[PDB]
Order: C-alpha cells, then sequence, then structure tokens
RNA sequence: GUGAAGAGGGAAACAACCCAGACCGCCAGCUAAGGUCCCAAAGUCAUGGUUAAGUGGGAAACGAUGUGGGAAGGCCCAGACAGCCAGGAUGUUGGCUUAGAAGCAGCCAUCAUUUAAAGAAAGCGUAAUAGCUCACUGGUCGAGUCGGCCUGCGCGGAAGAU
RNA sequence: GAUGUCGGCUCAUCACAUCCUGGGGCUGAAGUAGGUCCCAAGGGUAUGGCUGUUCGCCAUUUAAAGUGGUACGCGAGCUGG
C-alpha cells in the first residue's frame, strides 16, 4: 500500500533497549537517537509491566527529535501467557497448543481496548478470538 | 401459455418445404383426433427460440393460425444435423 | 497406446472404400461434442482426442465414445502397381456429422471438449446436450 | 453514445480561422495552422468551434473526433504553452543547452548536439536534466523521443535519457 | 503500390522495377505508357501514339503545336 | 517468439490485440518481458 | 456425350469441355455459348446493396474489437461502460517457519470488527519493514455498454529458381 | 529412321528456405560471445590427404567455407578415372 521513512513502529521488550540488530539501525537510519530512546523507553516501561513485550511507535521529527506512544502488549503475545503457552501452534486449527476461557478473552480484550476499534465488548473479544483461532489457541466458555 | 402464430402451408413436398425453411419457416403439422389433419407454416426464427424453454414439452400451446385456436402440444421434433437451426415439428392436437 | 478397434476376430478381411452421404445423432451424457463434416477419423486420430480429454483434469464422471473405426484400409510400400493389395495396418473411421463425446458428471462439459478438439481432423461445433430445451 | 466532442472554446488570444479546409490560430504561444481533411467543416461563432463532417459515411464521422481534438489542442498549447521534460541516468551522462544546440554527453565517444525544430526550446535546470517546451505539441512529441531516443533505458540499469515518468524500474534479475 | 516493369535486355536478371510515387524524373512517361497497349498492336497503332505529345507541366512548350489548337 | 501464425494471446494485460493482427501471448506492462511481434 | 472419322463460335493459347453439325454463292437480317472502356464487334446501362483487400485475378488447419445483416441476453438516468477526484481502515507484523518472512520465499488458516468500501491481500519492491500500484466503494460525466448465437463480403496463414 | 551415363575441368546463370558481412524483436540477453525469429540476394562464400567418386572423414585455414534450380547447367567445349 504505502511504506516511507518518519514515525517508525516497533515491538520491544518491556525493559530493555539499545541492542543494534533489534533497535540500533531500525530507527537509527530515520535520524533518531539511540540512546536517549532506550533510556527514555524503559523509563516508563518501569510502570508498564515489565516482562511484558510492548509495541511502541516512535515518531521523528526534522528536529530529529522524537516522541512514542507505548501501547498495550501484543494479542498474541497476551494469549500466550493467558494460555500459558511460550509459542503458537505452527499449524492453528489443526493441533491447539492451549485453550483460554472466554473470560480471559473478555480481559485481553479489555486490555487492548485502547488500542482496539471495537464499539462494544463483544465486539473487541472476538477480534482477539480471532487472532486465538490463529494461534491454535482454543476458547472454552 | 406460449403462443406461435402460423398458417396453412400452400405445397407440401421437396421443393415446397425445402423453400419454406430456406426462409425461416419449417413447415409442422398437427394431428390427433377427429380432425383431419393440419399443415402450417410456422416462423422458424421465431419458435426455435420459444422451444429454447422445457415448458414448450409439457404444458399445452396455442398456435394463431388463420385467426382460429387448437391448444395442443409438441410431439416429434425435426432438428437440424449440425446446425442450431429447427425443421419439421410434430403437433399432437387435444 | 491405445486403439479403440483392433480387437474384433481375425476373419470377414477388408476392402471396398466408398463415399458417403448424412449423418447421424446419438445421446448418452449431460454434454456431447458432434462433428460437422466428412473426414477420416483413424483409430490413432480418435485415441489421440479421447485420450487428451482428461489430460491433467479430472478423472470426474465419465467420457463416451460413439464413433468406432473399421479398418479395411490398405496401403503399400515402394513396389509396383496392383501387384496385390498389401496390408492395411492404418485405419479410418469414416464419420458423416454423428454425436460421440458424451458427458456423464456436468463438471466442465463444453470447456474440456474444446481443450482437445484440434486431435481430430474434422470440425466439431461446441454442441450442446440431450435435450428437449435448449440452451441461450 | 458515450464519446464525440463539441466543445472548443475561443477565450482571448484565440484568434482561429478557417478558409475553407485550413485553420490558422494565433495567440500569446504562436501561429499554427493545420488544414484537416477535405470534407471537414469547422466554423466559429462565437466561442464554440465546430468539426463539419461531409456526411454519416464511416471513415467519416471517426474522421471528426482525431479532428476536434487536434484543433483543441492547437488552442490549449497556444495559450498555456506545451511543456514535457525528461531526465538523464548514469554516471556520465549529462547535460547543456546553447540555444538551440542541446549539447549531449550520454557514453559515446563524442557528444553531439540534437538541434530542436522551432517553436519549442529547451533548458538544462542541471548536467541532469532537461525541460523541453514549446507551442505545437507535434513537434513537442518527436523531439521528446528523438532526444531520449539517443539512448534508450537498459534494464539491468535503467542508465540512458528517460521520459522524467518512465515507470519502469530496472530489469528482471540478471542471469546467463 | 503499383510497378510498371521493363526487364532491359542485358539479363544479368536486372529486371528494372518502379512504382508510381515513385516516378518523379519523368511524369510525361506514365499516361502515355498507359494510352499504349490499347492500340492495334503492329505498323498502324504504332506511329499513332506520337499524336499524344506527352509534357509534364500545363501550358508549356505547346509548341509542338503553338500555332493552332482546340 | 513473435510467432508467424497465431498463437492466440494468453494473459491480462497483455496488449489490446488490435492493430494488424498482432496476437504473441505476453502482458505487456512487464518492463522486460514482451513476447509480440517482431 | 464428344474427338477419332467435325469444320464454325466460346474457354487468352487448348482433338475430348460450353454453343453448335460447314450442298454452293451474298459488302442482307435474328439469335446460341459468351460478351459490350481501349486492344476488340456491342450498355463507361438503369434500380438497389456489398468490398476497399486490386479481393476480383491460386492454396488448408487455425487466428482476428475488419466490416454488412438478423435474432436473443448481462449490467444501467435508484446512473452502467472508459476516464478524472477521493478513500482502501482495526485485532494483526495472523500462527508456524526463519537471521528476517510485517498482505506479497514457503506451509496452515483466510475469521471478525468499522463500514459507503476495505482480500489476513493481485503484482512490483525492501535484508526485513518503509513506499507504489490492484480488488472494492463514494463523488464526478450522463446513455449506452459487454460479449457469444446464425449468416454476407473481406484480412492473416502464403517461400522458387531466363 | 540414336535426346551420349556418373565424377572432374572450363565457364557459368537464377532462386531464397541466408553461410559471412548489413538492420532489427525476444532471450533462461551484465559484458564478450551466443540461442532463436523477422528483414535482407549488394558482394563474398578454402587449400590439401584418402577414394572414380558426388559425398564423406581427416589435416590446416577463413569473415564464411550456404541449400537448391538451370536435360541431377555445361562432351558439334576439354577429360574418359
Ligand atoms: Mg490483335
Ligand atoms: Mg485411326
Ligand atoms: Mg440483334
Ligand atoms: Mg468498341
Ligand atoms: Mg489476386
Ligand atoms: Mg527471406
Ligand atoms: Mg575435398
Ligand atoms: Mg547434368
Ligand atoms: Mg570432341
Ligand atoms: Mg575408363
Amino acid at each position: 500500500a504505502k511504506k516511507v521513512q518518519a514515525y517508525v513502529k516497533l515491538q520491544v521488550a518491556a525493559g530493555m533497549a539499545n541492542p543494534s540488530p533489534p533497535v540500533g539501525p531500525a530507527l537509527g537510519q530515520q535520524g533518531v537517537n539511540i540512546m536517549e530512546f532506550c533510556k527514555a523507553f524503559n523509563a516508563k516501561t518501569d510502570s508498564i509491566e515489565k516482562g511484558l513485550p510492548i509495541p511502541v511507535v516512535i515518531t521523528v521529527y526534522a528536529d530529529r527529535s522524537f516522541t512514542f506512544v507505548t501501547k498495550t502488549p501484543p494479542a498474541a503475545v497476551l494469549l500466550k501467557k493467558a494460555a500459558g503457552i511460550k509459542s503458537g501452534s505452527g499449524k492453528p486449527n489443526k493441533d491447539k497448543v492451549g485453550k483460554i476461557s472466554r473470560a480471559q478473552l473478555q480481559e485481553i480484550a479489555q486490555t487492548k481496548a485502547a488500542d482496539m476499534t471495537g464499539a462494544d465488548i463483544e465486539a473487541m473479544t472476538r477480534s482477539i478470538e480471532g487472532t486465538a483461532r490463529s494461534m491454535g489457541l482454543v476458547v472454552e466458555d | 401459455m406460449f403462443t406461435i402464430n402460423a398458417e396453412v402451408r400452400k405445397e407440401q413436398g421437396k421443393g415446397a418445404s425445402r423453400r419454406l425453411r430456406a426462409a425461416n419457416k419449417f413447415p409442422a403439422i398437427i394431428y390427433g383426433g377427429k380432425e383431419a389433419p393440419l399443415a402450417i407454416e410456422l416462423d422458424h426464427d421465431k419458435v426455435m427460440n420459444m422451444q429454447a424453454k422445457a415448458e414448450f414439452y409439457s404444458e399445452v400451446l396455442t398456435i394463431v393460425v388463420d385467426g382460429k385456436e387448437i391448444k395442443v402440444k409438441a410431439q416429434d421434433v425435426q432438428r437440424h444435423p449440425y446446425k442450431p437451426k429447427l425443421q419439421h415439428i410434430d403437433f399432437v392436437r387435444a | 497406446m491405445l486403439q479403440p478397434k483392433r480387437t474384433k476376430f481375425r476373419k470377414m478381411h477388408k476392402g471396398r472404400n466408398r463415399g458417403l452421404a448424412q449423418g447421424t445423432d446419438v445421446s448418452f451424457g449431460s454434454f456431447g461434442l458432434k462433428a460437422v463434416g466428412r473426414g477420416r477419423l483413424t483409430a490413432r486420430q480418435i485415441e489421440a482426442a479421447r485420450r487428451a480429454m482428461t489430460r491433467a483434469v479430472k478423472r470426474q464422471g465419465k467420457i463416451w465414445i460413439r464413433v468406432f473405426p473399421d479398418k479395411p484400409i490398405t496401403e503399400k510400400p515402394l513396389a509396383v502397381r496392383m501387384g496385390k493389395g498389401k496390408g492395411n495396418v492404418e485405419y479410418w473411421v469414416a464419420l458423416i456429422q454423428p454425436g460421440k463425446v458424451l458427458y456423464e458428471m456436468d463438471g466442465v462439459p463444453e470447456e474440456l471438449a474444446r481443450e482437445a478438439f484440434k486431435l481430430a481432423a474434422a470440425k466439431l461445433p461446441i454442441k450442446t446436450t440431450f435435450v428437449t430445451k435448449t440452451v441461450m | 453514445s458515450r464519446v464525440a466532442k463539441a466543445p472548443v472554446v475561443v477565450p482571448a488570444g484565440v484568434d482561429v480561422k478557417i478558409n475553407g479546409q485550413v485553420i490558422t490560430i494565433k495567440g500569446k504561444n504562436g501561429e499554427l495552422t493545420r488544414t484537416l481533411n477535405d470534407a471537414v467543416e469547422v466554423k466559429h461563432a462565437d466561442n464554440t468551434l465546430t468539426f463539419g463532417p461531409r456526411d454519416g459515411y464511416a471513415d467519416g464521422w471517426a474522421q471528426a473526433g482525431t479532428a476536434r481534438a487536434l484543433l483543441n489542442s492547437m488552442v490549449i498549447g497556444v495559450t498555456e504553452g506545451f511543456t514535457k521534460k525528461l531526465q538523464l541516468v548514469g554516471v556520465g551522462y549529462r547535460a547543456a543547452v546553447k540555444g538551440n544546440v542541446i549539447n549531449l554527453s550520454l557514453g559515446f565517444s563524442h557528444p553531439v548536439d540534437h538541434q530542436l525544430p522551432a517553436g519549442i526550446t529547451a533548458e538544462c535546470p542541471t548536467q541532469t536534466e532537461i525541460v523541453l517546451k514549446g507551442a505545437d505539441k507535434q513537434v513537442i512529441g518527436q523531439v521528446a523521443a528523438d532526444l531520449r531516443a539517443y539512448r534508450r533505458p537498459e534494464p539491468y540499469k535503467g542508465k540512458g535519457v528517460r521520459y522524467a515518468d518512465e515507470v519502469v524500474r530496472t530489469k528482471e534479475a540478471k542471469k546467463k | 503500390d503499383k510497378v510498371y516493369y521493363h526487364h532491359t535486355g542485358h539479363i544479368g536478371g536486372i529486371k528494372q522495377a518502379t512504382f508510381e510515387e515513385m516516378i518523379a524524373r519523368r511524369p510525361e512517361r506514365v499516361i502515355e505508357i498507359a494510352v499504349k497497349g490499347m492500340l492495334p498492336k503492329g505498323p498502324l497503332g504504332r506511329a499513332m501514339f506520337r499524336k499524344l505529345k506527352v509534357y509534364a507541366g500545363n501550358e508549356h512548350n505547346h509548341a509542338a503545336q503553338q500555332p493552332q489548337v482546340l | 517468439m513473435k510467432v508467424r501464425a497465431s498463437v492466440k494471446k494468453l494473459c491480462r494485460n497483455c496488449k489490446i490485440v488490435k492493430r494488424d493482427g498482432v496476437i504473441r501471448v505476453i502482458c505487456s506492462a512487464e518492463p522486460k518481458h514482451k513476447q509480440r511481434q517482431g
């Protein structure tokens, strides 16, 4: 569709940053200041769940300065924790690697709510269920 | 119901018939009952489109010949060897 | 290699060779492929055509065959004139305009018929089907 | 039907004229004529112009379309001033102008100077860019290609003067 | 699209061919060429062709019979 | 390649196949690919 | 049936094919086959229509939006066909796999939200993302537009030696 | 009541279904070299070993060593293997 520099997105661990392969060169190309972001990101990430991969969208200016919004962790990840599993099924739907109660999905839907378009909770719950079915994660009501 | 216009034939034989279908007018027949068989000359490029249906060979039809009535059905159907064209058509009276 | 004919007993022999007249019309499947115009439908021709129907398509339904060769077609080598009437070995069906294809399960009726029409020497229209209604 | 052609305004500068068949236009740009086909019967009330097909003959009706358009472009050219530019890519490739003789240093042993016809000059805003521009869209087109033609872009790289629009990225991967 | 085809004589399979739009060196030739053949063919019709006078340039060197005309 | 007779046209974006009888399957708008009259 | 054992007229030329059977003479008429622009006798004839290739004036399978005619259908002034403008979103970078695989190496799945519309995506592209175009939809413009059926005439296929 | 065979020599002339050279399209075409198809007949298109050979194989050249028609061109022109 469309893909240009400026306003980068990336999912980095809660309290960790600065490695070159994961970070560095990614936004580094854009003109971002690695160090500042590393310390800056992990600062707030302390309050935000530590140990939880959280996607952040950095937007740089002509100033080369930048800001970033920390949202909620990915649905797939949240489903993994909830399921208590480390990974997806490889062949989702064919083989189920884990399960999650309908209650849990509502909880994840609630967590992601801020980032989700869902008009009502059912809508949200079901956006996440869509991810679960893609993960080989069954849901028992 | 299906309505097919037509009229009696002038002649009936090789030359005659062959001359009708050669102008979109395959000669058909109508028999059954006490009424003497009827030899007409329907309009080809107008009946082949109507036979197009599956209804044609089930529900009776109304052939407007001369200006009278008849209410009949389709019996035998002679079609061209390879041309989608149609030919002699048998009509079972009521 | 296929051979729709051969498979007869050995006697009765071969000979004659005439011209033709009018065609014929059959009916066995949901879709048929009829030819229009006399030509030589040799065994080899007929197998090539039919065999080309499945042609990595599907084994769905079942195809037919109304046409069937009648060998009696002699040829001679690099030899003298009328010293006998050398063997035949070749084939020939001698059609006019009959129907000879037919399809069981619908599927890709007309489609396939065309995907394999060139093998035949004569020209055959898309044709239609056993009917008492029509198409278009 | 779904197509035709009827409009052709005659604002200021638009001093169209017809001489039986001939049509000479004027304006801020230049003097362009274009005697159409024979049946042609174009005129001018006060603003709208209109082609004239002697009659509804096959090669007579469509002869209108190609006509109601050509003249129109003559108007759109005379009033706006036509422009079109190409860009040169590849090491060594350069650009330069000296009135007409647009010296070209592409990649041959010696550079050349394409002399452009009259009615359309060109300017190299840099040794890499060339922007031709004139009135008559005809001489415009031919010289647009007549130039890039000096070295058509090759897939493996793209090098070679190209229109400043040519989608052609590069090649399909090489091989042997 | 139409040639005339002459073939000289000295073989070497030269065989000359020229189209009509290619007739710029001597347009006078044509017409005279066409008008020919349609003659009795032979002596009479042979010394009968000259009664044409080619001329390719309207009222020019009408001297061929400048005196009287119609 | 540029054929002699007619190999249809195939593909979608191939030329309109219109002109002085120019078939050759290919599918223009293939910056490199260009199977056609030649 | 003709030539043989048949001449005259026609098919350029041409025993056999088409017309037609030469008893003589005629600077007299009508016709047959075939013809009527010139060679070359007689319509540069008339009423209408086809073709645009010199077809007529050599040749097939098959191919093609050539152009003529006839019939039946698909969408459409609740706006179609081409174009122009605008959008094309969210869970989600789907799961796996992989150094990476984020619509677009590959395998599996291909749901659901928001909707006027929005494929877990059609091609290009990146190391992977970024970016470009596509499906779809809204506005614009306002009338046909898109194929097959049967048939007329035509085009390509079509290379040879004085 | 005679139209002298194959091959060679001499000397040819045409075709194009082109071998070299000339101009193009695609390529699984980087370049160099090629592959293939279109166009093109202006001109050019090998010396020997073996064999009667045509041909062929082999040695060595060449930009290349074209295919074919001409009573398988050519004996009132040569040869006679
Ligand atoms: Mg004479
Ligand atoms: Mg005798
Ligand atoms: Mg008379
Ligand atoms: Mg006369
Ligand atoms: Mg001809
Ligand atoms: Mg050639
Ligand atoms: Mg030798
Ligand atoms: Mg000889
Ligand atoms: Mg001697
Ligand atoms: Mg001897």
